[PDB]
RNA sequence: GCCGGGCACUCUAACGGGACUGCCCGCGAAAGCGGGAGGAAGGAGGGGACGACGUCUGGUCAGCAUGGCCCUUACGGCCUGGGCGACACACGUGCUACAAUGCCCACUACAAAGCGAUGCCACCCGGCAACGGGGAGCUAAUCGCAAAAAGGUGGGCCCAGUUCGGAUUGGGGUCUGCAACCCGACCCCAUGAAGCCGGAAUCGCUAGUAAUCGCGGAUCAGCCAUGCCGCGGUGAAUAC
């Protein structure tokens, strides 16, 4: 895969491209592009094994990505689930965490209707 | 809880926040209008008598 | 667009600004 | 020298100059076709014209306040027209039966409570 | 409806072609009350047709209008304890409407993928004796010349 | 040289708001007519019944209207015999220069 | 959350009891009515008994969950599921 | 319209006029009905205010009033905290959508009604931003809220669960307030769910209406407002 560890779009703007990878959105994105000088226009089928590189080695190295950071924020929820917080043990009842009605809706985080 | 409560509505809180209006003819907790400082109730009973100056029905 | 926040759209229809919608 | 009517429609109001000239038309300080531009409703403004052949023979300053673009035609429409029949009063016939000097009082239907807007009542369940 | 009958209502001739069935066929086209666009919608697709079609684009419509204007229609009515599908004449006011709105309708089923386009190759195929306007007005007509038995129920 | 009426009752308004421009019209010399200022509207909209009933409400307004006269050239017999006018009950003066 | 440019929150009759403590050396009981409060620093290895609106809670107070509220220690509602 | 100058025009806001089947043809015993004219307006001009005797032993002892019945170290009262915000589920009213007659960015237009002296806050500066520090005007047709938005010009997206959609959560901040754990709004980085037009069934609207677009106000420290009361922009289809 390209980059980062996922091989991103090709046929697309390289800019939109980017977006397909866990931890970087539409500023992210552009803002790769300018610490890098890369027309954020441009087709990714169209970049250089020059610009390539580049544009690989600023993101990688800048956030934290795919991997990594599903591991912290896994991690982020496993402590506060562990110290028994509030927000731990809704989560450990698998319930919403902040402060929605759950009397009705609050599908997303519940799921399909368990009707009786 | 009633009487004691448009009394306590009256006399400067623990703080500031805790404010809230109460309807000064009938001590309605809900609805009180700023400019009055009646409940919509009274609002309609004192104008619909005429005793609120300058207010007549709107009809557009 | 209407309840997205990070557009023009979105700013306009909760009555706020930012970046996705300056003043 | 100057020929004025007064045109009105919904919140905009229309004052118009009818001015012998080569066919130049004004509002607000821009050219017509740039203050009405991509309104394919606004050439229709400019018809009373050709309800007696003056497209070549009047010049314009036009100003306009209140409604939008589309009323703002509408009083236009209405001011020229009105503007007319003061320069020739003979212009009365071939005006009235295009309905160009009577002006509609068709506005806004005020929003009334117990209801969504105008008219729309609000969505009802039974059993 | 109940006291007297609805009073047709009379349109704006169109700017272009001073035409008061173009007029109906753009408010047909409108959505949402924004009729501009609605308006370059149909004159795009005139110039479209100008493209491919050098002749009036005004004739194509005209003639395509004329191809989907069904001449009789069935007719709900329950006579006993059956729904009798009635054959009647549809009355020239009611087959441009019928017309106009299968016009669009089909032409919205069309698969190119602008507005302008799809208005433009509905109203070639439809003067022309071809789409789903036609198809619509087909079906129409075989249902009502199927039930030439209930000929006799007219109102 | 600035007279401001502001009353709740225009039909009170305007009989004061003509009095006062009499009156400098009598002991000299400029009067800028009373022109009448857009009126300042507070609806009052309310549910009618105690309890419930939210489909029905009642509508009330208050206006308050506005005048301004302009007293142009003073001539201070003027000074002294607007101290002393018939102005009634529901209407406001202001005074500037 | 609580502004940053301003403080961070104790109720000041709290912070008092364990600085108090602090000095003769940790730790008796702590009945309290606190929970708009913030977990702080010279807080951990106490044992604070935290109003509910019912009961007194007790919960240790560890390196790691420091920045946080105390009410968030002590649950409001009782809820076992339904059926 | 910045100064002279003017009230002509737009306007502001009070007092009048005007419409009455009054005239014409006609059908009619008449009252009226079809048509014609003049006229901005035509046959109740559009909308509003206004709801008969009664019905529902309708609703409200929790707005208030009130008979009576009941309590008196308490069924009264003061407080701190919590609950009214719970969640295997069911229903009502809604908001935002599933996209190209669309989404996004830049530049560029045209409303109305309101609101505002620990109030609205021009403008300048710090900030990606919410906001923060300066600071002018306005007891307001003067100053501010203020950009109206759909629209117009140009450019990008190219039919994809997507540059559609914006729920869910992680992380970081601003503000209001004594205090935002339960339980506020807002800003930013990242996460980007359901949903491809909806089963039986079912709602609204007859014209400046429906549909769509934005703006304000009451309550109000802030706000769970997508609610309500209004206001204009654009603007249909159809009634045999
Ligand atoms: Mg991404
Ligand atoms: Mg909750
Ligand atoms: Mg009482
Ligand atoms: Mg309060
Ligand atoms: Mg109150
Ligand atoms: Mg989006
Ligand atoms: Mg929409
Ligand atoms: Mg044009
Ligand atoms: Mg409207
Ligand atoms: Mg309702
Ligand atoms: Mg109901
Ligand atoms: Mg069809
Ligand atoms: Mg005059
Ligand atoms: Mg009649
Ligand atoms: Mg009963
Ligand atoms: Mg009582
Ligand atoms: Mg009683
Ligand atoms: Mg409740
Ligand atoms: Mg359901
Ligand atoms: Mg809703
Ligand atoms: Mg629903
Ligand atoms: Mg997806
Ligand atoms: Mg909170
Ligand atoms: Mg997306
Ligand atoms: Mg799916
Ligand atoms: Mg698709
Ligand atoms: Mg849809
Ligand atoms: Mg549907
Ligand atoms: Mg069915
Ligand atoms: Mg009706
Ligand atoms: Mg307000
Ligand atoms: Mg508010
Ligand atoms: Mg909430
Ligand atoms: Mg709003
Ligand atoms: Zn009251």
């Amino acid at each position: 895969a390209r980059i980062a560890g996922v091989e991103i779009p090709r046929n697309k703007r390289v800019d939109v491209a980017l977006t397909y990878i866990y931890g970087i959105g539409k500023a992210r994105a552009k803002e790769a592009l300018e610490k890098t000088g890369i027309n954020p226009a441009t087709r990714v089928k169209d970049l250089t094994e020059a610009e390539v590189v580049r544009l690989r080695e600023y993101v990688e190295n800048t956030w934290k990505l795919e991997g990594e950071l599903r591991a912290e924020v896994a991690a982020n929820i496993k402590r506060l689930m562990d110290i028994g917080c509030y927000r731990g043990l809704r989560h450990r009842r698998g319930l919403p965490v902040r402060g929605q009605r759950t009397r009705t809706n609050a599908r997303t985080r519940k799921g399909p209707r368990k009707t009786v | 809880a009633r009487k004691a409560l448009i009394e306590k509505a009256k006399r400067t809180p623990k703080f500031k926040v805790r404010a809230y209006t109460r309807c000064v003819r009938c001590g309605r907790a809900r609805s009180v209008y700023r400019f009055f400082g009646l409940c919509r109730i009274c609002l309609r009973e004192l104008a619909h008598k005429g005793q609120l100056p300058g207010v007549r029905k709107a009809s557009w | 667009g209407k309840g997205d926040r990070r557009t023009r759209r979105g700013k306009i229809w909760r009555g706020t600004y930012g970046k996705y919608r300056p003043r | 020298e100057q020929y004025y009517g007064t045109g009105r429609r919904k919140e905009a109001v229309a004052r118009v100059f009818l001015r012998p000239g080569n066919g130049k038309v004004t509002v607000n300080g821009q050219d017509f076709n740039e203050y009405f531009q991509g309104l394919v409703r606004a050439v229709a403004a400019l018809e009373p014209l050709r309800a007696v052949d003056a497209l070549g023979h009047f010049d314009a300053y036009i100003t306009v306040r209140g409604g939008g673009k589309s009323g703002q035609i509408d009083a236009i429409k209405l001011g020229i027209a009105r503007a007319l029949v003061q320069y020739n009063p003979d212009y009365r016939a071939k005006l009235k039966p295009l309905g160009f000097l009577t002006r509609d009082a068709r506005v806004v239907e005020r929003k009334k409570y117990g209801k969504h807007k105008a008219r729309r009542a609000p969505q009802y369940s039974k059993r | 409806a109940r006291r007297r009958r609805a009073e047709v209502r009379q349109l704006q001739p169109d700017l272009v072609y001073g035409d008061v069935l173009v007029t109906a066929f753009i408010n047909k086209i409108m959505r949402d009350g924004k009729k501009n666009l609605a308006a370059r919608i149909f004159y795009d697709a005139c110039k479209i047709i100008q493209e491919k079609t050098g002749q009036e684009p005004l004739k194509v419509f005209k003639q395509a209008v004329e191809n989907v204007k069904p001449r009789m229609e069935v007719r709900s009515r329950r006579v006993g304890g059956a729904n009798y599908q009635v054959p009647m004449e549809v009355s020239p006011r009611r087959q441009q409407s019928l017309a106009l709105r299968w016009l669009v309708q089909a032409a919205n089923q069309r698969p190119e993928r602008r507005a302008a386009v799809r208005i433009a190759h509905e109203l070639m195929d439809a003067a022309e004796g071809k789409g789903g306007a036609v198809k619509k007005k087909e079906d129409v007509e075989r249902m009502a010349e199927a039930n030439r038995a209930y000929a006799h129920y007219r109102w | 040289i600035r007279i401001k009426l502001r009353g709740f009752d225009h039909k009170t308004l305007d009989a004061s708001a003509q009095k006062i421009v009499e009156a400098a019209r009598r002991s000299g010399a400029q009067v800028s007519g009373p022109i009448p200022l857009p009126t300042r509207v507070r609806r009052f909209t309310v549910i009618r019944g105690p309890f419930k009933h939210k489909d029905s409400r009642e509508h009330f307004e208050l206006r308050t209207h506005n005048r301004l006269v302009d007293i142009i050239n003073p001539n201070r017999k003027t000074i002294e015999q607007l101290m002393t006018l018939d102005l009634p009950t529901g209407v406001e003066i202001e005074i500037k220069t | 959350p609580r502004s940053l440019k301003k403080g961070v929150f104790v109720d000041d009759h709290l912070l008092e009891k364990v600085l108090e403590l602090n000095a003769k050396g940790e730790k008796r009981l702590i009945k309290t009515w606190s929970r708009r409060s913030t977990i702080v620093p010279e807080m951990v290895g106490h044992t604070i008994a935290v109003y509910n609106g019912k009961q007194h809670v007790p919960v240790y107070i560890t390196e790691n969950m420091v920045g946080h509220k105390l009410g968030e220690f002590a649950p409001t509602r009782t809820y076992r599921g339904h059926g």
